[PDB]
RNA sequence: AAAUG
RNA sequence: CGCGGGGUGGAGCAGCCUGGUAGCUCGUCGGGCUCAUAACCCGAAGGUCGUCGGUUCAAAUCCGGCCCCCGCAACCA
RNA sequence: UACCCGCAGAAGAAGCACCGGCUAACUCCGUGCCAGCAGCCGCGGUAAUACGGAGGGUGCAAGCGUUAAUCGGAAUUACUG
RNA sequence: AGCCAGGAUGUUGGCUUAGAAGCAGCCAUCAUUUAAAGAAAGCGUAAUAGCUCACUGGUCGAGUCGGCCUGCGCGGAAGAU
């Protein structure tokens, strides 16, 4: 029953941690205010507001309710632990154990939802590691990072695959792309996007000076490549008319030239290469399709540009961890969690950082 | 022009009416001016007890 | 807080990578106190 | 014959 | 739409010439050289020949279909 | 009005800059190429008399600093030179 | 076919949901008081509520219902002296 006791001890701690991350009191307050708003009969006159408020309420309630359940269940288990120990009633002990297990499961579920609330969190990812401005040292650092990541991925049970590797001319790697397949792979790794700070005495420097080299990790999920949808003839205007210059009697009469127009967007494609109108239309159709594709691409790019611009805005805040090897201390800048086991971290003990980051929601 | 903002932390943002005083920053390329802390839209530096004149910090009354 | 004005212009693909290839995330090399680039003409307090 | 750090 | 030429590892080329056979240059990997990198030296690996069918005992090779590319021709009023 | 006499009681009345070198005045704590400083040189990457606070000190003082402005140093447009 | 009456109980069946009470669905589609009453066919609701319907009791007092086979017709049916 010592392991059971240990588990019990752990569970309270993690509950407390969860509460801290959540900011539980504030949540409770919010739930209360929302509840108060709800019972006021005037709030259901405005329908859009009211449904939103209801939506807000329920999740908050769940969060709160689960939390104290956890508080209570643990206490109950502790109470029954004594009975298990001294009185030596086995059935009761078993029941207590079962209860604890249930509680643990519930806790896990709550933590799970807190963690993997994003859309693409369940999916697999491409981890992209790029070496910095340093040179050989930077490349080495990047390589080290890559190694660490691989070790981490192997640890939890993910399938790693080196898609592209640009090798460093002296030592290490210039860049690497790693496909990481598995259950909730992106959700587990998405926090690691950012610049990593190595601080160590360079073995590649002849002077042997202490260098501060940087290398970026970039985790992005494998999005499903959507099929490029067939445009409807309802959305299309097809004009037919005579050609420019033309050249003959049959050309003056015949309307071979085709103008296809997209009604929702306002794009036009003209074609008058062929004698046959049908052929022209086909060619024009193709052109239109191509244009649509291009437009889609452009829109995608623009949105993407906005996103990074926003990311750029953070600037120095993209620096997520500091790996000091001289003083022997790793610090996550985002959370504030510190460890002196640098070598262990390098080997692949990232769970301590990653989990905390997930809990934070950054 | 471009002007340096001295002291730890500032309230400044876009469309903020400020007073600049001159004095070039050696490190920064093209910076020839200092903003005046404690004049116009610009606030004084928080929690300073020394060299307050330079940073627009009022006397801590006790 | 204040925005960092990066020297990359209009970022198109990835922001983090761009930042890494910027003066912001340049390498910081320590000046030796003893060894190679170690000679000081005048001391800190001399 | 012999480029670079 | 018609007539030709092509698709052979990472790449660029051969072979297809009368069916049985997989070659060259670069690249990749492991050594050696240098304090190290490059060059150089040694030793290796790596190809269901676009794809699907057909016929000979047997197909990269011959024939046909389909997909992709490159030429040409797509005309007289 | 200046000025003079009487009344009471220490009473109503001290700050500003600086302290690495130039340049008078040094230590501890906090921070860790960060935040910041800076006239020049440069300081800060975990024992910082250079950052920020404190104690101690130095210089000025109802002013003290900062900026701008001119001459000086600058014999660096040299008539003197 | 009209007309008058009832058109319930366990029950708001659970779940998953923001809510779900016959009617967002997913699913089971039972039994009860029995004249008969679907865990519900339509309208309705933030959802309930509410308004109809199915089936049934009463009145009324002779034919009625909707398929098949075929005959002939109707709409579908807009053009330039
Ligand atoms: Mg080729
Ligand atoms: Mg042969
Ligand atoms: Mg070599
Ligand atoms: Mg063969
Ligand atoms: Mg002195
Ligand atoms: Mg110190
Ligand atoms: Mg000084
Ligand atoms: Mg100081
Ligand atoms: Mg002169
Ligand atoms: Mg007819």
């Amino acid at each position: 029953i010592n392991p059971v006791n240990n588990r019990i001890q752990d569970l309270t701690e993690r509950s407390d941690v969860l509460r801290g991350y959540l900011d539980y009191d504030a949540k409770k307050e919010r739930l209360e205010e929302v509840n108060a708003e709800l019972e006021q009969p005037d709030v259901w006159n405005e329908p859009e507001r009211a449904q939103a408020l209801g939506k807000e309420r329920s999740s908050l309630e769940a969060v709160v309710d689960t939390l104290d359940q956890m508080k209570q269940g643990l206490e109950d288990v502790s109470g029954l632990l004594e009975l298990a120990v001294e009185a030596d009633d086995e059935e009761t002990f078993n029941e207590a154990v079962a209860e604890l297990d249930a509680l643990e499961e519930k806790l896990a579920q709550l933590e799970f939802r807190r963690m993997f609330s994003g859309e693409y969190d369940s999916a697999d990812c491409y981890l992209d590691i790029q070496a910095g401005s340093g040179g050989t040292e930077a490349q080495d650092w990047a390589s080290m990072l890559e190694r660490m990541y691989l070790r981490w991925a192997e640890s939890r049970g993910f399938k790693t695959e080196i898609i592209e590797e640009s090798e460093g001319e002296v030592a290490g790697i210039k860049s690497v792309t790693i496909k990481i397949s598995g259950d909730y792979a992106y959700g587990w790794l998405r926090t690691e996007t950012g610049v990593h700070r190595l601080v160590r005495k360079s073995p590649f420097d002849s002077g042997g000076r202490r260098h501060t080299s940087f290398s970026s990790a970039f985790v992005y999920p494998e999005v499903d490549d959507d099929i490029d949808i067939e445009i409807n003839p309802a959305d299309l205007r097809i004009d037919v008319y005579r050609t420019s210059g033309a050249g003959g009697q049959h050309v003056n009469r015949t309307e071979s030239a085709v103008r296809i127009t997209h009604i929702p967007t306002g794009i036009v494609t003209q074609c008058q290469n062929d004698r046959s109108q049908h052929k022209n239309k086909d060619q024009a159709m193709k052109q239109m399709k191509a244009k649509l594709y291009e437009l889609e691409m452009q829109k995608k790019n623009a949105e993407k540009q906005a996103m990074e611009d926003n990311k750029s805005d953070i600037g120095w805040g993209s620096q997520i961890r500091s790996y000091v090897l001289d003083d022997s201390r790793i610090k996550d800048l985002r959370t504030g969690v510190e460890t002196r086991n640098t070598q262990a971290v390098l080997d692949g003990s990232l769970d301590q950082f990653i989990e905390a980051s997930l809990k934070a929601g950054l | 022009v471009t002007s340096y903002i001295g002291g730890e932390g500032h309230n400044l943002q876009e469309h903020s009416v400020i007073l600049i005083r001159g004095g070039r920053v050696k490190d920064l390329p093209g910076v020839r001016y200092h903003t005046v802390r404690g004049a116009l839209d610009c606030s004084g530096v928080k929690d300073r007890k020394q060299a307050r004149s330079k940073y627009g910090v009022k006397r801590p009354k006790a | 807080m204040s925005r960092y004005q990066h020297t990359k212009g209009q970022i198109k693909d990835n922001a983090i990578e761009a930042l890494l290839h910027d003066p912001l995330f340049r390498q910081r090399v320590e000046k030796n106190k003893k060894g190679k680039g170690s000679y000081m003409r005048k001391g800190k307090h001399g």
